[PDB]
């Protein structure tokens, strides 16, 4: 199979910037008919991918002329001359020279802004839940930038991976930040056998973990 | 022979110059009045009889070292490498 | 104009099969192949196979041989994909697309969710701070909405009067059931002196729940 690799995974830009993305193939995409079947798509959230450029550099009907593609053999490049708000989304390249047809992993074009440290909030089980035998501790990590973030749960100091459910928001359309929710679910039994519950965030804005804790006491 | 009831294959009717024509979608080429197909860029054994341009197809020419060429259909002259009615 | 109308969202028990449809209109059906493509967050875009509607002949990505079966019906200009013996790996969005050297038009996509659950209302748990908030500070409250099926649940705060400072996190399916959480952030001068309530609706079970967030004691 031909593997398609796209760089970068995330392209933060400000409106009006130029943008450039790379797509490389593991095998030449020149077809025996002379053509090169390398195409670019834009996919916005909740929608299907839409064709932008086909056969390396041909603009699909109706596509704004700020998009241009170039390249040859294995290396290809999509450029956006001046980024607009409607351009944010995930850009996929794909080849239809070789069966099976394959796609790259996508480059996500996103809004750049200044760094923002997450607001971390931790919440113990409600009494409603505890009467059922289950216990969930919830940690929100809200309105942070950049998007990269790591969350570790600690029970009395011991790192715990089982029982953790995580969910991420898309980039906020007003302040360009990201947010995260992390839920650690236990039995009431195990929950009452421990004291310190701690949500620890690793993010660019602090060199040490950002820590919210709750003591059952 | 293009009329209001012609169905343009991978193309569409448009008034160009005086009357109706099938214009190809994307970068396809005319293989006849009402048929648009993919344009190969090389004429060799792997593309024989395939479209190489509007009203042009890759042909195999029988001489010694067998050769291939993009030849216009009957009724057209390759003028500066573009088929145009004779 | 050219239209590819895919069938609605599917909820499928593990081991069952389901058949997806792609109704083509606005072009000559037999002039283009139909491709089907799978999309997941983990594995990205994957070409499933192609079918020539003039002959019904399919060609398959080796990865999906035996998992997918492509047919076409000329009279109705519809392409079908049958997925067989579904596992959790088959949960995805599935697209059909019109292809002639490039896929210029795509369907809107079909959501397939594999789960053994029947319709099930959520449990709705308040998330309230453990400690009182300082003067002129922000307070983050929340609601945990867990153990439901299928999507969607909706969440609002104070019947939608609290809209800024809200983060509703996308639902996550785990062990056949969805979990979702939502946070809201308000000045300490507004809560708990004014009431804050998350309103949860699950239309599939005709469930509507209001959960006032009360301070912990």
């Amino acid at each position: 199979d031909v593997v398609m690799t796209q760089t970068p995974l995330s392209l933060p830009v400000s409106l009006g910037d130029q943008a450039s993305m790379s797509c490389r193939s593991s095998q030449s995409l020149v077809h025996s008919n002379g053509n090169t079947y390398l195409h670019w798509y834009l996919q916005k959230p909740g929608q299907s991918p839409k064709l932008l450029i086909y056969k390396v550099s041909k603009r699909f009907s109706g596509v704004p002329d700020r998009f241009s593609g170039s390249g040859s053999g294995t290396d290809f490049t999509l450029k956006i001359s001046r980024v607009e708000a409607e351009d944010l989304g995930v850009y996929f390249c794909s080849q239809s020279t070789h069966v099976p047809y394959t796609f790259g992993g996508g480059t996500k074009l996103e809004m750049k802004r200044t760094d923002a440290a997450p607001t971390v909030s931790i919440f113990p089980p409600s009494s409603e839940q505890l009467t059922s035998g289950g216990a969930s501790v919830v940690c929100f990590l809200n309105n942070f930038y950049p998007k990269d973030i790591n969350v570790k749960w600690k029970i009395d100091g011991s790192e715990r991976q089982n029982g953790v459910l995580n969910s991420w928001t898309d980039q906020d359309s007003k302040d360009s930040t990201y947010s995260m929710s992390s839920t650690l679910t236990l039995t009431k039994d195990e929950y009452e056998r421990h004291n310190s519950y701690t949500c620890e965030a690793t993010h660019k804005t602090s060199t040490s973990p950002i820590v919210k804790s709750f003591n059952r006491n | 022979k293009v009329t209001v009831d012609t169905v343009c294959k991978r193309g569409f009717l448009i008034q160009m110059s005086g009357h109706l024509e099938c214009k190809c979608e994307n970068d396809l080429v005319l293989v006849n009045e009402e048929t648009c197909e993919e344009k190969v860029l090389k004429c060799d054994e792997k593309t024989v009889n395939k479209p190489c341009g509007d009203f042009s197809k890759c042909i195999k020419i029988d001489g010694n070292p067998v050769s291939y060429a993009c030849k216009c259909n009957l009724g057209y002259d390759m003028v500066n490498n573009v088929c145009i009615p004779n | 104009q050219v239209q590819l109308q895919q069938s609605g969202a599917e909820l499928v028990r593990p081991g069952a099969s389901v058949t997806l449809s792609c109704k083509a209109s606005g072009y000559t059906f037999t002039d283009y192949e139909m491709h089907w493509v799978k999309q997941t967050p983990v594995h990205g875009l994957e070409w499933i196979g192609a079918i020539d509607p003039e002959t019904g002949g399919p060609a398959y990505n080796q990865k999906f041989k035996g998992k997918a079966i492509l047919t076409t019906d000329k009279s109705s200009t519809t392409a079908y994909m049958e997925l067989r013996s579904l596992t959790s790996e088959d949960s995805a969005v599935y697209y059909c697309a019109r292809y002639y050297y490039v896929s210029s038009y795509w369907g809107q996509g079909t959501s397939v969710t594999v789960s053994s659950a029947s319709t099930k209302p959520p449990s709705v748990y308040p998330l309230a701070p453990g400690s009182a908030a300082q003067t002129n500070s922000m307070v983050t409250l929340g609601c945990l909405v867990k153990g439901y099926f299928p999507e969607p649940v909706t969440v609002t705060w104070n019947s939608g009067s609290l809209s800024s400072g809200v983060h509703t996190f996308p639902a996550v399916l785990q062990s056949d059931l969805y979990t979702l959480s939502s946070s809201v952030t308000v000045p300490s001068s507004t809560w708990p002196s004014e009431t804050v309530t998350c309103n949860v609706a699950h239309p599939a079970s005709s469930t509507k729940v209001d959960k006032k967030i009360v301070p912990r004691d």
